[PDB]
């Protein structure tokens, strides 16, 4: 084939133009985000019961929803939570490959047909089913800092004037708003409704019937009396639009004439739909948007275009309104793709320079110039073929491929350059000898390359997913490689290459180049001394190589392995959680000593505070809270002492010390939640009929012993809430029927006044709105107000609370957990120090074993994907190794052949392994793919090492050593070329520091230290193997 | 509230035995209370832990401590069905007959629940059987109103 | 496709039907006409009846068998318990009581109400003690549902 | 109902939940005096009808709850659409024995 | 079928006293074997042919 | 404002994407021709009859 083209150099631009226009088309219209998505498809099924607590929650809804999620295609587990912010949360998880919208819709229907069986006020308030992305592509804060308007005017003007236009701009998916619309607010006077033998039940019906829409009809509706000349629509009735209307409402007439008022038993205004969160921007009442990414859309154009948009809607802003971005990954994504446009820039032009600085003209130097371009372009165009995008790790898969795109242009060229010198033959029937030597070995190459990489593309889980991102791009890449390097380089080096003489080897020319010749074909006579030397007694290396060997394995296995490297993303968070019972007001104390704190010991790095008192992953409530800290820019905190890791401990060392919680600080994952390479996530559960509190002591019990074990055991912690007091009020039945007074009349003004009741909507400026019904709150603060309220009886009378209740104080949970359907609580934890997290959880497994009957458990975390995709690594890698081994035997022709080559692997192994542990990195994604080019540059370098070898022999009939030496000779200079091009060209990536920094260093050392080590190591060793391997057999 | 005291609340409640030892041979403040004023012995009285409540009372424990509402911790052990724990805080001066801010005594809440042991124990140490509560019911009420009659056959 | 497009139709009905089909929960299920398998469940020590072993299935096994991919209809051959109220026309009339007001009486004292908290938000200034409030609470035994007040 | 109010209360909830939705070209909505309200969606030329059903089912869900009690009980149909008729099959009456 | 078993081994171990599992009506069984048996007849032609 | 649907829209976007339909489908003829006849002159020479 190369032949072929060596006859048709146009045929070859024409295939090398159409796969640079479809790369070219390729780039223009190909997706853009941070990272694919990796997490299985998930959904969440969120209900709302305004009032009720934990266990009402799960109990009337919670359970009911979770027995009818029954005939869902691919569901792997499902989990939920009922809390007493009257929340429940049902998520699904399905198999890895399952359609999220088919998933969605599968679930969506199986709780259409539960809702009948829900509670009335739930099934008033709705329940949503959403997929479970939890990736935001940004965040827009809105405060006011005129002091004009409460985060509640904040949040409503958002909703009315905000949301619906960003929704509808390009490239946007979802979109979550950060508090709610206004909503009516009736806040009730119990000691004013009692003054009128009134209940927050007259209240509500007043409501409802002065709050409505009323269908009429029509004049001269059809069917109509003959001659009629109109036919008009008949309006009546129609909702409030108000505060005004609402106060106005008739609530009772009195028979002395006068007429009681709404506005005359409770306060009107237009407030929130909730109150349990209070959110704040540096101390200013704020709102939001959260944004994610559309499905194939460009992320960098979408936050322009939300950025012009949010820019177009700015000059009907109330004054004090400005928006802000507390959160936003695309400067993150340019950096990202603005350094790998570098590294491949560079990497072009280090290779024209060495290029320049071995071979002695400028056709040369131009050939490589244009055969990496066009295999880059092309595997873009590939990439898109298989629905691909650009992010953070397509992009690295392609700098780590640089090596092995530089290494085919210098190769080809090289070799036709050298045979030219070593014979008089012209550039044309020098390339057609010089192909004739290689092209064979090439196709090798390509076969055990993709033998090496697409076994990794075979992974499963999140983990697979990530494993696939580079799998595909290097073999792509790697693939179009062999491919130019078979069509379009030699037609260019027949083409554009100058003759010369035989023998001229630069030794005979000007300055410096001269001298460089002349020395080059120095240290080549002693290198080729060297290696004769060598396999004048190979004994010694073989010594060498287990000595090598054997140190490859025991720094491996003390090298700690771990996920993705942290980074540094600009923003962080500080968690904040306080005693049971903390109201709402203390930890407002501590979040606001909080923001002070960044905004004071560290002003020189924090850019913004978002304190969001009431929100805690692991459990809502008044006790928690959380602080995003959004950063300066990076070119403004330079030194470590400035980065989210170095200020982190000095903040959470700061607040080690606040004695009324604990408050830490923390950098966050580099994708999605725990992710923890050390980490487990187990699930503790109720297989019997046992009940929260035998559970609780399960826990408690596995919890001491899992203490007892900090030597493969750290960090088990439950994942939940502890009980806390509860307010246990009893209804007498007895005394009620006694008096006259009816039970729902109770409950409702109970539940009303003390939990709120969504009673109907109303229209606001054109836009239906709830209306919300509850006590003012001096109210309803203490238990002494429940004796408060009344309940008017049949006879008329009024009757107190007091005189048909009684209380006590119990305790119970304001946080019910559940998996699978039974009741269960969540355990995290990790293996300790040098411990295996399967180790860690096998330990787990034989300590639940010892559990009280009826206490089961399961794997749910990272865990769940571990203990199925346990492992394949081995059995993949025997897979790839066997491969690998059919490719060689059959390139050789030879069953022992292979051998001298697959030597090589821990050669450059070792030195990633040493750079590794030396930098203090660890063997995580980009380090072990780094690995497996390494691997692969070295194994080529082999294959063409012994495949010239192997050839000498057959071919000119020269002996065993003779032939060796000759090879390594004639590929001494090709294979240094390339690893000064390419250790030059990743030297930029280990050095990098700030800004994505942690992936560069990752990808950086573990391949700058392998390469200078197979490079160094091959040329001596592999010399070594082809010939104690030919001596054996 | 207290340092230590916070820590002696937690211990009591899942019966850490072990720390609620070392706690007191440090003097944390045996009579610290969460919000509703539950004390260690109130705690450790509810949750059934009784190697704590002995602790306890040996340090100083009030042992007729009451809540927010009235409860102490007889009421809450009789209650719960804790028998023994029942016994020691009768032992050491309990009010038998201790009334929260409902007019409940222990031996309403033990009938209630159906613990007959607990009962027929605070009928020993003098519990009154007439004793009513704000709406005017004996335990002997609740008894024929469960449809307890061994119960009810006790309460004679 | 098919299963989503019956149901679209299916929910265009749900509200025309009476409450009491809602209420028992109506299906749409894609499966094949017959059994794939039948996993049987006794008692070998006799120590629970065949009413005993189906309240057991029905409450321990059913549930995660029906979500099994691949499982698109699982009939039970037998039946969950479920609280059971036997009336005797000859009482109620003696006390002047019909079903009605039986049915009445426990939808009122075999409730899950929703009650707020204490010093729930939005607070008033200086607010120290937040808890959850509990009145209420679903039945769970026959000797709760005996003692249910009448009149 | 009347247009204006059909449309805030129903036509503009459900609009507003219907982004998020893959090769959505445009969309279209009528409201009425006789309370009905129709949301038309269209797609790009090569999409997948089925799934674009489903995707639109899927949003209108979150707005179902928010849409007025007596607009649910008359229930609302999420279907795959065209705008004219391929044919019109009259029926008539011959022997004069049958009104319209 | 398998995940059937899967699901109902995590269920055995918590079952009450005698409560057990048996098995009386299988469709898949069958297929299984079946399929495995027209395998063991292939092992045999390649050895008759042999 | 206004905007172009149904039947208007398809139009515009019809004639909106012609000239480099026209221009690619050149380039593609052009690119054929040189590859096939292996020359610049050849493929030159005919697409100036277009
Ligand atoms: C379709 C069902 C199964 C078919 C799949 C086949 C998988 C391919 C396995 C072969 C892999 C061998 O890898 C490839 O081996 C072939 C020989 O066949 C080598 O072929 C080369 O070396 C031989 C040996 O001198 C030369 O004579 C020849 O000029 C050249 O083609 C390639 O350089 C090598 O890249
Ligand atoms: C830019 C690259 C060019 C660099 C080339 C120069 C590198 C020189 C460093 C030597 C590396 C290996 O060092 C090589 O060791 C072998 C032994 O194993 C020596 O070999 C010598 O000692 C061995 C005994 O060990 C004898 O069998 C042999 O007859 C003798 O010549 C070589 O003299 C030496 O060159
Ligand atoms: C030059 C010739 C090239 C050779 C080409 C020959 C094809 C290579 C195929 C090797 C198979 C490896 O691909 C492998 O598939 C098997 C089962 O199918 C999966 O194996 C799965 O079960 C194995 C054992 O059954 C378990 O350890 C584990 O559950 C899982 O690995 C692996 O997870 C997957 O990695
Ligand atoms: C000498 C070497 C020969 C190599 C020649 C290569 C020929 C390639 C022919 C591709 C033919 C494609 O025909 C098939 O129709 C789909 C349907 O949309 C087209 O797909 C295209 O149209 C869809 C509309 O559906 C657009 O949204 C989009 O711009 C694109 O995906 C693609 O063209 C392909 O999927
Ligand atoms: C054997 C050779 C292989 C055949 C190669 C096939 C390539 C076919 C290219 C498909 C392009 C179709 O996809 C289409 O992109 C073109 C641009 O090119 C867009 O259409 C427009 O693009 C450009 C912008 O640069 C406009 O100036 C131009 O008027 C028009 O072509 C369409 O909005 C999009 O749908
Ligand atoms: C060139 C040749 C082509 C390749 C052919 C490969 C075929 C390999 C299939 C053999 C694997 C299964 O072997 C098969 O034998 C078993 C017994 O020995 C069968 O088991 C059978 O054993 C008994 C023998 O009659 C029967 O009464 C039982 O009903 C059944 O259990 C299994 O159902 C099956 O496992």
């Amino acid at each position: 084939m190369p032949n072929f083209f060596i006859d048709r150099p146009i045929f070859a631009w024409v295939i090398a133009i159409i796969i640079m226009l479809a790369g070219g088309l390729a780039i223009l219209k190909l997706p853009v985000a941070q990272y694919p998505t990796i997490a299985p498809p998930a959904v969440t099924i969120s209900a709302s019961y305004p009032g009720a607590d934990a266990k009402t929650v799960q109990d009337t809804v919670t359970q009911v929803i979770e027995q009818n999620m029954n005939g869902i295609d691919n569901l792997m587990y499902m989990s939920s939570n009922s809390d007493s912010t009257g929340t429940v949360q049902i998520t699904l998880t399905f198999e890895s490959g399952t359609d999220a919208d088919i998933a969605q819709v599968q679930v969506q229907n199986k709780l259409q047909l539960a809702m009948p069986l829900l509670p009335q006020e739930v099934q008033q308030q709705g329940v949503s089913v959403e997929k479970s992305s939890s990736s935001f592509l940004m965040v827009v804060g809105v405060i006011n800092t005129d002091g004009t308007m409460t985060q509640e005017d904040i949040s409503d003007y958002v909703a009315a004037n905000m949301k619906d236009a960003i929704s509808r701009t390009s490239g946007v998916g979802d979109v979550q708003l950060f508090g709610s619309q206004y909503a009516m607010r009736i806040w009730m006077n119990p000691n004013e409704l009692n003054k009128f033998q009134l209940t927050p039940v007259d209240v509500i019906t007043a409501i409802k019937a002065q709050n409505a829409q009323v269908a009429a009809g029509q004049l001269g509706g059809t069917p109509p009396v003959k001659g009629q000349q109109l036919n008009a629509s008949i309006i009546a009735q129609t909702r409030l639009t108000s505060t005004e209307e609402f106060g106005k409402i008739l609530l009772k007439v009195n028979q002395d004439g006068s007429r009681v008022l709404l506005r005359d038993v409770a306060k009107i205004e237009l407030g929130g739909e909730n109150y349990d969160i209070i959110a704040e921007f540096n101390g200013q009442p704020a709102s939001g948007l959260g944004i994610k990414l559309a499905t194939g859309a460009n992320a960098l154009d979408t936050a322009a275009a939300i950025r012009a948009e949010l820019a177009k809607m700015e000059p009907f802003f109330p004054s004090g309104l400005k928006i802000v971005y507390p959160y936003d990954t695309t400067p993150f994504v340019k950096i990202s793709i603005h350094e790998v446009v570098k590294t491949l820039v560079e990497a072009i032009i280090l290779v024209f320079l060495v290029m320049y600085l071995f071979l002695q003209n400028f056709r040369a130097t131009l050939i490589p110039t244009i055969a990496v371009p066009v295999v880059l372009l092309g595997t873009f165009a590939v990439l898109a073929a298989f629905g691909f995008s650009i992010n953070t790790l397509t992009m690295f898969g392609m700098v780590l491929a640089i090596g092995l795109l530089v290494d085919d242009a210098i190769v080809v060229v090289e070799n036709v350059e050298r045979v030219m010198a070593e014979e008089g033959l012209p550039p044309k029937e020098a390339t057609r000898k010089s192909m004739g030597q290689i092209q064979g070995a090439l196709v090798g190459i390509a076969m055990v390359l993709s033998a090496v990489f697409v076994p990794m593309a075979f992974f499963g889980g999140s983990t697979g997913a990530i494993y696939r991102q580079f799998s595909i791009t290097i073999v792509s890449a790697m693939a179009l490689s062999v491919l130019v390097a078979l069509i379009l380089t030699p037609a260019l080096c027949a083409t554009m290459l100058k003759p010369i003489a035989k023998g001229d080897h630069g030794e005979g020319k000007k300055g410096f180049f001269g001298w460089f010749n002349r020395m080059f074909e120095k240290s080549t006579h002693h290198y080729t001394d060297s290696v004769g030397g060598i396999l004048r007694s190979t004994g010694r290396y073989l010594v060498l190589y287990l000595i090598i060997v054997v140190g490859m394995a025991y720094l491996f296995v003390r090298l700690p392995s771990s996920f993705l490297p942290d980074e540094d993303q600009g923003v962080f968070m500080t968690m904040v959680q306080l005693p049971a019972g903390a109201t709402q007001e203390r930890t407002q104390k501590v979040l606001n000593e909080v923001t002070h704190y960044y905004l004071t010991k560290e002003k020189n790095n924090v850019e913004s505070v978002f304190a969001v008192n009431g929100f805690g992953f692991a459990g809502r409530g008044q006790n928690t809270g959380i602080a995003f800290v959004s950063l300066k820019d990076w070119a403004d905190r330079p030194g470590e002492e400035n980065k989210v890791e170095a200020i982190t401990m000095r903040a959470t060392r700061a607040f080690s010390q606040i004695k009324d919680a604990m408050v830490f600080a923390f950098n966050l994952p580099a994708i999605v939640e725990l992710g923890t390479a050390t980490g487990f996530d187990f699930e503790l559960i109720d297989q019997a009929g046992l009940g929260h509190e035998k559970l609780t002591q399960a826990r408690n019990q596995l919890l001491a012993e899992a203490a007892k074990h900090p030597d493969m055991l750290t960090s088990v912690r439950p994942n939940g809430l502890e009980d806390t007091p509860q307010f246990k009020i009893d209804i007498d039945q007895e005394k009620a029927q006694a008096l006259g007074v009816s039970i729902n009349d109770i409950n409702t003004t109970l539940g009303a006044a003390w939990g709120g009741s969504y009673v109907n909507d109303f229209i606001d400026r054109g836009r239906v709105k709830k209306v919300y019904v509850m006590s003012e709150a001096k109210y309803r603060m203490l238990p002494d107000d429940i004796g408060d309220w009344y309940v008017r009886a049949a006879d008329g009378q009024m009757v107190p609370f007091s005189a048909f209740s009684s209380s006590r104080w119990e305790y119970g949970s304001p946080r019910l957990e559940r998996y699978n359907g039974l009741p269960s609580m969540e355990i995290l934890g990790q293996a300790a120090p040098g411990k295996s997290t399967g180790e860690a959880m096998e330990l787990m497994e034989q300590l639940a074993s010892k559990l009280p009957t009826g206490v089961g458990y399961d794997w749910t975390g990272m865990s769940y994907q571990e203990r199925l995709s346990g492992n394949q690594a081995p059995s993949l890698y025997a897979i790839s190794l066997i491969v690998v081994f059919l490719c060689l035997a059959a390139l050789y022709e030879s069953w022992s052949i292979p051998f001298s080559v697959m030597l090589v692997v821990p050669l450059g192994v070792i030195g990633a392994l040493l750079a590794a542990t030396f930098r203090g990195l660890t063997n995580d994604v980009y380090f072990q793919v780094g690995l497996l080019t390494t691997i692969g540059l070295s194994a080529k370098n082999a294959i063409l090492i012994v495949e010239f070898a192997k050839d000498l022999m057959d071919k000119e009939g020269k002996g065993l050593i003779e032939a060796t030496l000759d090879a390594v000779r004639m590929r001494l200079r090709p294979i240094l070329m390339t690893s000064l091009a390419f250790i030059l060209g990743v030297m930029p990536l280990v050095i990098s520091t700030g800004a994505g920094s942690g992936a560069q260093n990752a990808v950086g050392t573990g391949v700058m230290g392998g390469m200078v080590t197979a490079t160094v190591l091959a040329i001596f060793f592999v010399p070594v193997f082809f010939v104690v391997v030919r001596r054996r057999f | 509230g207290s340092d230590l005291g916070k820590k002696l609340l937690e211990a009591a409640r899942a019966g850490r035995d072990d720390e609620v030892r070392i706690l007191m041979a440090n003097g944390a403040d045996v009579n610290a209370a969460d919000v509703v004023g539950w004390t260690p012995l109130h705690l450790a009285a509810y949750w059934g832990h009784l190697e704590i409540v002995e602790v306890l009372l040996k340090n100083g424990a009030d042992v007729n401590a009451y809540d927010t509402l009235g409860s102490t911790p007889l009421h809450l052990a009789a209650h719960f069905g804790h028998l023994e724990i029942v016994e020691v805080l009768l032992k050491n001066g309990a009010d038998v007959n201790a009334k929260d801010d409902n007019g409940i005594t222990p031996l309403h809440l033990a009938a209630n629940r159906g613990h007959l042991e607990i009962v027929e124990v605070l009928l020993k140490y003098g519990a009154d059987v007439n004793a009513q509560d704000k709406f005017g019911k004996t335990a002997f009420d609740i008894s024929i109103n469960n449809g307890n009659e061994d119960l009810a056959e006790i309460l004679q």
